[PDB]
RNA sequence: CAGAAGAAUCAUCGAAUCUUUGAACGCACUGCGCCUUUGGGUUCUACCAAAGGCAUGCCUGUUUGAGUGUCAUU
RNA sequence: GCAGAUCUUGGUGGAAGUAGCAUUCAAAUGAGAACUUUGAAGACUGAAGUGGGGAAAGGUUCCAUGUGAACAGCAGUUGGACAUGGGUUAGUCGAUCCUAAGAGAUAGGGAAGCUCCGUAUGAAAGGCACGAUUUUUCGUGCCUAUCGAAAGGGAAUCCGGUUAAUAUUCCGGAACCAGAAGGUGGAAUCAACACGGCAACGUAAAUGAAGUUGGAGACGUCGGCGGGAGCCCUGGGAAGAGUUCUCUUUUCUUUUUAACAAACCACACCCUGAAAUCGGUUUAUCCGGAGCUAGGGUAUGGUGUUUGGAAGAGUUCAGCGAUGCUGAAUCCGGUGCGCUCUCGACGGCCCUUGAAAAUCCAACGGAAGUUGUUUUCACAUCUGGUCGUACUCCUCCAAGGUGCCUCUAGUUGAUAGAACAAUGUAGAUAAGGGAAGUCGGCAAAAUGGGAAUUCCCACUGUCCCUAUCUACUAUCUA
RNA sequence: AGCUAAAUAUUGGCGAGAGACCGAUAGCGAACAAGUAGAGUGAUCGAAAGAUGAAAAGAACUUUGAAAAGAGAGUUAAAUA
């Protein structure tokens, strides 16, 4: 059967996705699905970070602090690899200061 | 006098202005009545309708006939 | 509406102020379901022994409204 | 449509696009009127509608707008 | 259209009721007129 | 016509009332705010309602300021 | 003081009753029925509808009842007409909020002036914390408009039933979101703000000031592959209606599970590992000492499994008696370069390397802190205004079979009737000849062909020479 | 550098009194629903339209017709109002 859409928003867009189900009355209806959830995305590298759910950002408040990050520094927020070289950086370029200061003491 | 007397819901001619809170204390502390819901739409003539619907403690026909417009 | 395995856990919902109502159910494959409507969530009990049922049915709380077959 | 209805004198002469009424000006300060226009001018002012207040002047200068209450 | 402002709800209403029968009892009161 | 019985679709007129607008003035042009006070409820840290306020330029005074502006202070 | 001004205004003539403007039968209703209503028959659109919806636009035009004044190139018992009443119900759908290109007030500056330029511009362009109170006169520190999108961004609703006319709005049932306080229980601490795993990371919780960042929002286009859903195809099972002298396990029709809530179910990364005798692998050779194949893990779950919701609903059959009551069934498959919609994984082309903001989250940072402190953990409690919503129609939904036919659905209206001469238009056939027609193969039939506008061949009502048929027109009637 | 009554002007405003004026195609566009109906996206444009009788006494009643109406009848000084 032809079916119209539920809302009068015409000129069907982006905005407008639409899914067939079936009632239990036996009719094919529009079910309007909301765009699905995106993933945080480290601010290193960009790779979508391990661990956290795909969800809306208005929904991300619902979930408990644990379900948002991870337990290491910068979790959350800077993916695994990117903590790693970001440590390491850091020492290899305190180091590197540490003797070019012992160079111009001496 | 279909929704009187199936829904208990009583329907009036409401001000212009009045909202859902104002209608429910008006029908309140006019006819000692409890409303449950409000719903209220504008008539094409630019009049406004509310469709008051009681509680069951209560009875619409009852209110109806004590307000006179049964 | 959440399923309910736990007998005790349906005793303890009942108990419950929030639980209003509940509701048995004899399905075709002799199962009764224990249907108890709280405020957010229809707590439902599927139970296969038919002794275990009568024994549920009147230890529930004679304050709660019991009904028969929906 | 190219006009609408005019929030001060009500016509429908208030062009959307220009977001002004091509009757009486609005929303400028003052009434759009010309001396040109003789009809137009007799046909909105004072006296074509009530002149409510004005009446009342009218009617409180023969006593000199006199304040209070009779003896 | 639909989303029409509720003061066009009151100004269709007036004009429209302007086209209604003259009551019997109105001419019978000397005289009233139309337009 | 019905109905009513200091009447009146009367006159005069010094008291008032005077919706939304408009120079039109909290901001926008179905709406959206802020401030003060008060009140309601069958529920009172919540919700609701009510009342009174919040435009611009300029003047007089008031208060609070700013200035490496002009000075004084043994 | 009118005969005239292609006079003005009004009235009225001849022209002139002139030019003209796919249904059939019975019945019901009615004063009246070519046009209304019902049933039968015959037809028309044929999923690209004469279908079903919306935007803009109209504004009551929706529905019911009445009437048949004016409308009706006819009429009506009739219209979207007239009259009388009724009809649009939302925390979840839109608007409301955000920003876009741009507009625009303010600061300033022009201009005799209505006004113009100007939008962080040489504007004093607005905040936050600290403190036994500071000569009871405030010190110190820190950071520094508005309008413009009912198609972009954005918290949250589903099923069944219900009206004469309104439904994601109402009724029944079932959920969800946002904010608000306390309370209950659980969790962490005089080892000050939890533990485990090599790791990716996990979990019922597990404080985080100033200050500093990060992410979501948020982003081109094309192609192929994979997944799921619906639809289409089809095997049986059941139900009813067929057809049936016989044949026909046969013909046709139907066979439902919503939001939401539960447990489980596969691309990136980690660990062991050190590889070419090159391995793994796409439909399309891509990656690999920047660590392959292989083994074990981690996360992302597109989905699927089992339920709950939920049969009590809906549908279809049988009955029995206000519309009730009682039975049953509503099943098991198979699938395909199928169509519609969506998701994942790639591969190109880009060059044009591919909007902004509101809003939400996280990180770094370490201020503060027996009675307490914290808790983004679980549960209960409450609330959700304002406006749009009726109806009509640039854009949506779009079956099957072989340009046709049909199902679903929707019409049978467009003023009618009778006759069929001449006329005109259109479409055909025609003996013999075959372009002799005309300035001419214009149009037809041939298939048009061959060779250099011409020639040859073929063809035909162009012509000799017209004749016949059909529908429409034309004619008359109301 | 500055102010100043009166005599003067006055198609508007609040009133008043007149006329060798016009008499419903005239006089204002408008004697009456007149800047009304209506037209145009808009600025604008813009009409036609006065008279029953003294009194509504506005025609009861009967009949024909589905009705609109007709015919008898009635009111009136008069329905050649
Ligand atoms: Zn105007």
């Amino acid at each position: 059967q032809r079916v119209t859409y539920r809302r009068r928003l015409a000129y069907n867009t982006r905005s407008n996705r639409t899914r067939i189900i079936k009632t239990p009355g036996n009719n094919i209806r529009y079910l309007h699905i909301k765009k699905l959830g995106t993933i945080p995305r480290c601010g290193d590298t960009g790779v979508p970070l391990q661990g956290i759910p795909a969800l809306r950002p208005r929904e991300f408040a619902r979930l408990s602090h644990n379900k948002k990050t991870v337990q290491r520094a910068y979790g959350g927020c800077l993916s695994a690899n990117a903590v790693k070289d970001r440590i390491v950086r850091a020492f290899l370029i305190e180091e590197q200061k540490i003797v070019k200061q012992k160079l111009k003491q001496l | 006098m279909k929704k009187i007397e199936d829904d208990n819901t009583l329907v009036f001619h409401v001000h212009l202005k009045a909202n859902k809170f104002t209608i429910k204390e008006a029908v309140r502390k006019l006819y000692s009545v409890e409303p449950v819901k409000i719903n209220t739409l504008i008539r094409p003539n630019g009049t406004k309708k509310a469709f008051v619907k009681l509680s069951a403690d209560a009875d619409a026909l009852d209110v109806a006939n004590r307000i006179g417009f049964l | 509406p959440r399923q309910i395995s736990d007998i005790k856990q349906f005793l303890e919902i009942a108990r419950r102020k929030d639980a209003t109502s509940a509701r048995i159910k004899k399905n075709t494959n002799k199962d009764v379901k224990f249907k108890l409507r709280c405020s957010k969530y229809l707590y439902t009990l599927v139970v296969a022994d038919a002794k275990k049922a009568e024994k549920l049915r009147q230890s529930l709380p004679p304050d709660l409204t019991v009904t028969e077959v929906g | 449509k190219s006009h609408t209805i005019c929030r001060r004198c009500g016509k429908r002469s208030f062009h959307i696009q220009k977001s002004t009424c091509a009757c009486c000006g609005y929303p400028a300060a003052k009434t759009r009127s010309y001396n040109w226009g003789a009809k137009a001018k007799r046909r909105r002012t004072t006296g074509t509608g009530r002149m409510s207040y004005l009446k009342k002047v009218h009617r409180s200068f023969k006593n000199g707008f006199r304040s209070g209450k009779p003896a | 259209p639909s989303h029409k402002s509720f003061r066009t709800k009151q100004k269709l209403a007036k004009a429209a009721r302007q086209n209604r029968p003259i009551p019997q009892w109105i001419r019978l009161r000397t005289g009233n007129t139309v337009h």
